[PDB]
DNA sequence: AAAAAAAAAAAAAAAAAAAAAAAAAA
DNA sequence: TTTTTTTTTTTTTTTTTTTTTTTTTT
């Protein structure tokens, strides 16, 4: 209608897939499955790739606790530890090498397309060696067959010269113009796509306050005023953190209406309330104010405004000038007959394994669904999300629950498992994609249900 | 790798079996009334309805099941002493 | 034919499961199942709590990072965080109580018997208000009633009379003493119990070498024959070669014994120990060729000896002086048809998502064998493992290769499954244990098949 | 094509709190 | 015989320093 939607993506020499490579994605939900070590992960990480500023690669297989892979490995493309010998036997491509992926979305009437090409020149493995140049397509006639034509008979500049001469181009040579062009075509909010990114591998939840701490809200700190007004040589910076407080709540009472309507477990919903709370040196510039009112002693408030600032990493200065560390967040059971509390939680400890999963896949996906452009009203205008090991500890009864909750909230899923689990999945979705390994070669095959039944 | 397991199929059958002969059935005559395509994966769903619906369960005395899987050879189950009845577990959900 | 199997498991009082209940376990392995928050964890954090001197609760659940339940919480039996209020509705048990637990081992004829029993006396929820009693017996006519009967009829005092009253049973009020007699029974290393906790949840290999460092090997530094001679004001480094010889020694027999297993279809792993050199050892040697040739000279060496003895917390003088030091630990994938080398690996970083968990099984089991058997005389006293959510990030095959490497040392394993991989379980297993959950009260249910 | 300023993630260390075991007094 | 006092060990939390990569200017 008015959403976009993944439907395709393609390789070309992108970690073990060689040569030209590419998937087609059913509007309705698909399922990535194959054996152990194929290359489900490689397809997730260079989708991953394009999106996010600073991507955390195979995050899935740690739970959610570290990253273990860069950029130039995926290049190169290694395949493991090695040996140790005169010929590096264990990397793929060595010397002059050429690399290029894309994705493409679709709507009604309308297509984006997103890109990038990666290339080395000698004989290096630096960081800095690997020349970079991003992209972002608007007409049909673009492909990735024709930027790799125009860069075997050029370079940067050919590259370039595209944008003179067409139409519905833009090259950057820097990601963070290109990213910021993203989020003011998509009108979305400024740490979604990391977020997205954060939701694919993440399954427990510590303390829920960091995580709206650091990717739901803003950031409208008020250092530079404070700092501008200690070199001057004050109310309303406090008056401006109090305005920021109150439009911090306006906006959690809006998502906290909004995740009425899902269903938790049965009969049941959740809730989510902030207190408010004032400590440390708030007091004491107070105490300081009132003290030089009875008058000299001006420096007193210059000297702890600027300790404040140089030490902006100190829970001291966060809690003064920060207005989103001024309140403190939980959640909340209430049963649906009536209304009554049956349960408080701050965190996740101390629960089942199965029950920690649900718990962090809900909140990841509420929070998400109002990250996205419903944030400033209207409807999304991007809607999907990637999950990567789904219901690795959970029971047959929950992934019902998991896969309702993520219907009901609007979004569209794809889900990358294992043969493990072949009943759910043939229930609820309507293509799949098949990965397979044959030495050090990969390959993908796309079919639907109804063919693979006819075997 | 697929099919697998029907939950919903065998949950029908049984309650079907069940409201037919109208009374209490033990898991001996059940097995042998609809003999079951895997042996395991059977026993623990119509055991987790009996401590589910509330149902005592015996343990003190045992009933002896003897099968034949697809590959020929035998197989000797000592399960315990459950008497199922449509009564009791005729209105809970599922 | 002299090795103790666990066959039997008995609980009172514990967690949310109130009153008596039991458990058997056949000798050929079993498999617990049931549903998700049902109780699987409870039973057999039970058994970690007679075992390890200090046990880590809920570990799999985060995959081997953390934990979070205490021992204070099982027995007034909290079934999650609540909310406000006074009456406390999320705490079963308030006031007095009393709690049992059990354990049955048999090998031939002979058997074993291990205990605890925990009781409060009012209000109090402090640690400091939990008395305690370990027990150990290995005589018929005790069970766990005649124990709750006899706390009954008096307390601690009664209890602990029982020794001079029969025969066969040993009472130990302090924990350590009671791990050290169980220790020396079994012939069992120092650390062997708390490398079997960590094997039930751990899914991730970070550096073979911490672990061969921290728990497969003793502790045999001869920091005090040193600071002996240092303080006299050399047969040191023979007796430190003694030590690092017996080492490679045992490693060769492991390595023949891991040999049998096809870690893939046509490979095999092999453990490979190499020797490394430090300064510290080069100025000692030179100090001690000075004093030769300089014939004084004897107060640098008896300086260095002493600088050794002195700071025992730094890799400087402790690899010096500590055999476990002077070695370094790999593995490395070798195939048969004309052996060769393929890969070198120190750890699982980088890897897939099921090569992780295939590597730990692999390099856990080989330790445990190491561990539950310190010499060569073979005959372990003890051969039992668990493993909690077994294979989650795996495949058929792979699953089947890790059953098989375990099956090949001579090891008899439980496994733990959230009702999933059924049909692998049914071919090498002979038992089950089903435990369902109603309300707030659980349950177990026995089976069998041949 | 080369030099400078800024930002994000990893590693080591100091401070603090809680629990277990042994010695001493009523 | 029962209670109290002391020491020792283990784990958690916060702060500072270091390194690498990206972007900008000449
Ligand atoms: N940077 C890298 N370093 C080492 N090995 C790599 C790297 N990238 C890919 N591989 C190899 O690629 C294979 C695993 O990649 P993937 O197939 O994407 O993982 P996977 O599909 O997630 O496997 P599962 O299903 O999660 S167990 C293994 O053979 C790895 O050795
Ligand atoms: N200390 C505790 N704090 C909070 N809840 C607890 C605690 N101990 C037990 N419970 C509850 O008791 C239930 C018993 O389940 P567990 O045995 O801990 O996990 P489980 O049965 O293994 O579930 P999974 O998904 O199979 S790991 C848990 O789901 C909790 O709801
Ligand atoms: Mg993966
Ligand atoms: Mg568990």
């Amino acid at each position: 209608s008015e959403t976009f939607i993944l439907t395709s993506i393609e390789l070309y020499n992108w970690g073990g897939f060689q040569g030209y490579h590419r998937a087609e994605i059913d509007p309705s939900g698909t399922a990535v499955i194959g054996p152990t070590g194929s290359g489900k992960t490689t397809l997730v990480d260079a989708l991953m790739t394009l999106l996010c500023a600073n991507p955390r690669y195979n995050l899935a297989s740690t739970g959610g606790h570290e990253s273990d892979r860069d950029l130039v490995s995926y290049v190169r493309g290694v395949t493991g530890p090695g040996d140790g010998g005169v010929e590096q036997s264990h990397i793929a491509r060595q010397g002059k090498t050429v690399t290029a992926i894309a994705a493409t979305l679709e709507r009604d009437g309308a297509q984006v397309r997103l890109g990038a090409v990666l290339w080395f020149e000698g004989t290096s493995s630096s960081a800095s060696d690997l020349k970079k140049l991003w992209l972002l397509s608007e007409s049909p006639e673009q492909t990735l067959e024709h930027w790799l034509s125009q860069h075997h008979a050029g370079g940067m500049r050919a590259l370039r010269q595209m944008e003179k001469d067409g139409m519905g181009i833009w090259p950057y040579p820097s990601k963070k113009a290109f990213l910021a062009r993203l989020r003011d075509y998509f009108e979305v909010g400024e740490n979604a796509f990391t977020l997205l990114n954060r939701a694919a591998g993440l399954k427990q939840l510590n303390s829920i306050d960091e995580i709206f701490r650091e990717l739901v809200l803003d950031d409208r700190s008020a250092f530079e005023r404070a700092a501008e007004v200690a070199s001057s040589f004050v109310t309303q910076l406090l008056s401006y953190i109090d305005h920021e407080v109150s439009m911090i709540e306006e906006r959690l009472d809006d998502l906290n209406s909004t995740m009425q309507r899902v269903d938790f477990q049965p009969g049941r919903y959740l809730r989510l309330v902030a207190k408010k709370v004032i400590h440390e040196s708030l007091r004491t510039l107070q105490h300081a104010q009132r003290q030089l009112n009875s008058a000299k002693a001006l420096q007193a408030l210059v000297g702890l405004l600027k300790d404040a600032c140089e030490h902006s990493r100190n829970q001291g200065a966060k809690a003064l000038l920060d207005p989103r560390f001024r309140l403190e967040f939980a959640v909340s059971v209430i049963d649906r007959e009536g209304n009554n509390l049956i349960e408080t939680r701050t965190g996740s400890q101390g629960g089942s394994g199965g029950e920690k999963e649900i718990i962090a896949s809900y909140v990841l996906t509420a929070s998400l669904s109002y990250a996205l452009c419903p944030d400033g009203s209207s409807r999304p205008l991007f809607g999907t999300i990637v999950l990567d090991q789904a219901f690795s500890r959970s029971s047959h009864a929950v992934a019902g629950r998991i896969i309702a909750a993520l219907r009901e909230f609007g979004l569209h899923a794809v889900f990358i498992t294992p043969n493990k689990e072949m009943r759910l999945l043939r229930h609820h979705t309507r293509s799949a994609v098949v990965v397979h390994r044959r030495g050090v070669e990969s390959s993908l095959v796309s079919l639907s249900w109804e063919a693979l039944d006819e075997h | 790798a697929f099919d697998g397991l029907d939950r919903e199929a065998l949950i029908h059958d049984t309650l079907a079996v069940l409201v037919e002969q109208g009374r209490p059935v033990s898991l001996g005559e059940l097995a042998s009334l609809l003999p079951p395509a895997h042996d395991l994966e059977t026993f623990a769903l119509w055991l987790a309805m009996a401590r589910e619906a509330g149902i005592e369960v015996l343990t003190e005395e045992r009933q002896f099941v003897e099968l034949v899987d697809e590959d020929e050879q035998r197989w000797g189950f000592n399960l315990p002493y459950v008497g199922l009845d449509h009564e009791a577990l005729k209105d809970i959900d599922w």
